[PDB]
C-alpha cells in the first residue's frame, strides 16, 4: 500500500520577540496514510495545550495538518516538534530555529 | 480573479475499534469555512470562518443532513472497495473525495471537479466534458458502469454549472472583507555566515494570501533554481501564508544576488538585493 | 453549500 513521509517544519506565527506573545507552529504534509503523532516539546517535555487543524489533503492526495500552542519566546528556552508516522522507524525530531 | 469552491472528505476503517472516522472540510480559495467530525460531540457542520456563522438555523440543519448522508455513505464505501480487491477485514483502510467548481474573473463557470482515490490512489474521476469517468482498475470500473446507468454524471453537472457556482458567488459576496481582499507579502533577507568563506542568503515572504506566490533567487540576472532551497508554502495560522527559499553565497558575492517576489497583493514584483 | 444528492461506490 501506498506510504508517503511527512515533510515538517517548526516556526512561530509572527517573528520571535523575548518576551512577547506568539504561537508555535508544527506544519507536516505530503504524508499518507493520515494515522500520526505530532507533539510540540518546550526543553524536551510534551506541551499538553496542543491543538490541531481539521484534517484535509492536497491535489495529489498527500494530507497536511497545522499543530499549534500558544507560547512567549524566551532566550533560553528551546523548542522541537516530535514527529511519528509508518514511514518513520523512530520518532523524528526537528529543533525550532527562529531563523526557519 | 478567478475563484474555487472545494469539499474534501476523508474516511478511515478501523477494525476492531468502532466504525470508521469520517472528516470533511470545505474551502473556499485557500479558506476554509465548515467541518464535521464523526468522533466529535456535536454531531453538526461547524462553522470555522466568521463570515459564514451568520448563515441561518435552515443552513447549519440543512448542511448537517446532508454532511451525515456523505458520512454514512462513505463509511460503507470502504466495506464495497475492501470487497472489490478482496482484501481482509483486519486492515485498516482509506477512501477519499473532493468535489467543487472553479469560477473566473468574470464569475462564471470554467471547471468542475468529482473524484476518488483508495489508499491514496487514483480510483474515479469525472472528466472535463463532464459527461464521461475514468477508471483505471477493474473495480473502478465497477463503480464507473454503476454510475453510468444511474446517469450520475448529469446529476452531478448540474450541481458543478449550477447550485456550486451559486453557493461560491454568495459566498464571496457575504464574506468579501476576506474572501475578496488580498495581502501583499511582507519581505526581508537574513545572511548568516556558515564558515569564514560562506553565507546563507535567505529571502522571506511573510503574512501574504491568497497562497500562491513565486520566490526565486538570480545571480548576474540569471536564474539558480538548482541551487536554491525552497521550502514549501506554509500557513501562519492566522488565515495568512509564509515561504522562504535561500542560497549559499562566497563571502564577499552577495551583490551579486538578487531575490525576485511575485504576488497578487504587489501592484509590481519586487527585486530585493543584500547591501 | 454541499450536493444533495450521494453517489454510492
Amino acid at each position: 500500500m501506498i506510504q508517503r513521509t511527512p515533510k515538517i517544519q517548526v516556526y512561530s506565527r509572527h517573528p520571535a520577540e523575548n518576551g512577547k506573545s506568539n504561537f508555535l507552529n508544527c506544519y507536516v504534509s505530503g504524508f499518507h496514510p493520515s494515522d500520526i503523532e505530532v507533539d510540540l516539546l518546550k526543553n524536551g517535555e510534551r506541551i499538553e495545550k496542543v491543538e490541531h487543524s481539521d484534517l484535509s489533503f492536497s491535489k495529489d492526495w498527500s494530507f497536511y495538518l497545522l499543530y499549534y500552542t500558544e507560547f512567549t519566546p524566551t532566550e533560553k528556552d528551546e523548542y522541537a516538534c516530535r514527529v511519528n508516522h509508518v514511514t518513520l522507524s523512530q520518532p523524528k525530531i526537528v529543533k525550532w530555529d527562529r531563523d526557519m | 480573479g478567478s475563484h474555487s469552491m472545494r469539499y474534501f472528505f476523508t474516511s478511515v476503517s478501523r477494525p476492531g475499534r468502532g466504525e470508521p472516522r469520517f472528516i470533511a472540510v470545505g474551502y473556499v480559495d485557500d479558506t476554509q469555512f465548515v467541518r464535521f467530525d464523526s468522533d466529535a460531540a456535536s454531531q453538526r457542520m461547524e462553522p470555522r470562518a466568521p463570515w459564514i456563522e451568520q448563515e441561518g438555523p435552515e443552513y447549519w440543519d440543512g448542511e448537517t443532513r446532508k454532511v451525515k448522508a456523505h458520512s454514512q455513505t462513505h463509511r460503507v464505501d470502504l466495506g464495497t472497495l475492501r470487497g472489490y480487491y478482496n482484501q481482509s477485514e483486519a486492515g485498516s483502510h482509506t477512501v477519499q473525495r473532493m468535489y467543487g467548481c472553479d469560477v473566473g474573473s468574470d464569475w462564471r463557470f470554467l471547471r468542475g471537479y468529482h473524484q476518488y482515490a483508495y489508499d491514496g490512489k487514483d480510483y474515479i474521476a469525472l472528466k472535463e466534458d463532464l459527461r464521461s469517468w475514468t477508471a483505471a482498475d477493474m473495480a473502478a470500473q465497477t463503480t464507473k458502469h454503476k454510475w453510468e446507468a444511474a446517469h450520475v454524471a448529469e446529476q452531478l453537472r448540474a450541481y458543478l454549472e449550477g447550485t456550486c457556482v451559486e453557493w461560491l458567488r454568495r459566498y464571496l459576496e457575504n464574506g468579501k472583507e476576506t474572501l475578496q481582499r488580498t495581502d501583499a507579502p511582507k519581505t526581508h533577507m537574513t545572511h548568516h555566515a556558515v564558515s569564514d568563506h560562506e553565507a546563507t542568503l535567505r529571502c522571506w515572504a511573510l503574512s501574504f494570501y491568497p497562497a500562491e506566490i513565486t520566490l526565486t533567487w538570480q545571480r548576474d540576472g540569471e536564474d539558480q533554481t538548482q541551487d536554491t532551497e525552497l521550502v514549501e508554502t506554509r500557513p501562519a495560522g492566522d488565515g495568512t501564508f509564509q515561504k522562504w527559499a535561500a542560497v549559499v553565497v562566497p563571502s564577499g558575492q552577495e551583490q551579486r544576488y538578487t531575490c525576485h517576489v511575485q504576488h497578487e497583493g504587489l501592484p509590481k514584483p519586487l527585486t530585493l538585493r543584500w547591501e | 453549500a454541499l450536493w444533495g444528492f450521494v453517489p454510492v461506490l
